[PDB]
């Protein structure tokens, strides 16, 4: 989810994106 | 926990932005 | 649409916190 | 929706518990 | 009172980082 | 109150230690 | 002393939020 | 206090209600 | 000014996340 | 400048590139 | 490389405020 | 730089002062 995935490492606001409505 | 919470807080401002008129869902 | 803007922030932030664990949904 | 709802007139965070899952 | 609200997150911030180890007291 | 006084015209963060304990 | 202070500034503003009309001191 | 006992675990928005005037 | 207080504290905000490694300028 | 650009009518995350470095 | 963005992003609003009419740059 | 010197060890109002313009 995105808390495992951007919590641990970096996000960029594409990476984020992919959690958009 | 609260490493976690003070994350969640920046990732969901963050969607607040990117996601912009498409809005998001945030499940913790 | 700024003030708009500003206050959609802040909700975020709002719902972050009182939903908690539970998560929420923001539809602009 | 919640803008318009919560962003003319202020919401306890009471009416803001109906927009969580 | 929602720009109202609004400007009170904003003065309680900077109270948090005026005031440091000092502390601050909100009151609305 | 702050209220009062800082939201209707912006503070210093001078005026803003007047708040402080 | 980083940690605290990314963690205080969280804790005063959800302060600001849960407490409302009533306000608060935050004392570090 | 409130750093002591907030940021060491997590507290809830009931847990910090007692930090409240 | 109040109001341009505000938005500039969002705006800020937005440039950290959008310019990223980048940085950016800030020129009220 | 920006605040004019940005504070009277919302900019897109992309017209507020133009304020990176 | 979370904890850095998580601190930058306390910086630059601090740096909002106690810059004032004098702006900043801000590179990571 | 700003967060080599502030995101290691804490910087006053006064410390970021240097950063400003
Ligand atoms: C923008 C942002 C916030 C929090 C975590 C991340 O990976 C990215
Ligand atoms: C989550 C929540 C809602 C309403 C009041 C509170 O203190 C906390
Ligand atoms: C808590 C909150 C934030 C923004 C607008 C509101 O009506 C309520
Ligand atoms: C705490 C404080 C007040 C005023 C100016 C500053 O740079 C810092
Ligand atoms: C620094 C600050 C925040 C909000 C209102 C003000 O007058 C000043
Ligand atoms: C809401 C919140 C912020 C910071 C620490 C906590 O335990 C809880
Ligand atoms: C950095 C950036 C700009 C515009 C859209 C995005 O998803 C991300
Ligand atoms: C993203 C953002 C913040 C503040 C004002 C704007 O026009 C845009
Ligand atoms: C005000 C502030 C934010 C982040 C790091 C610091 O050292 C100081
Ligand atoms: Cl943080
Ligand atoms: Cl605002
Ligand atoms: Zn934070
Ligand atoms: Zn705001």
């Amino acid at each position: 989810g995105i808390v495992e995935q951007c919590c641990t490492s970096i996000c960029s606001l594409y990476q984020l994106e992919n959690y958009c409505n | 926990f609260v490493n976690q919470h003070l994350c969640g807080s920046h990732l969901v401002e963050a969607l607040y932005l990117v996601c912009g008129e498409r809005g998001f869902f945030y499940t913790p």
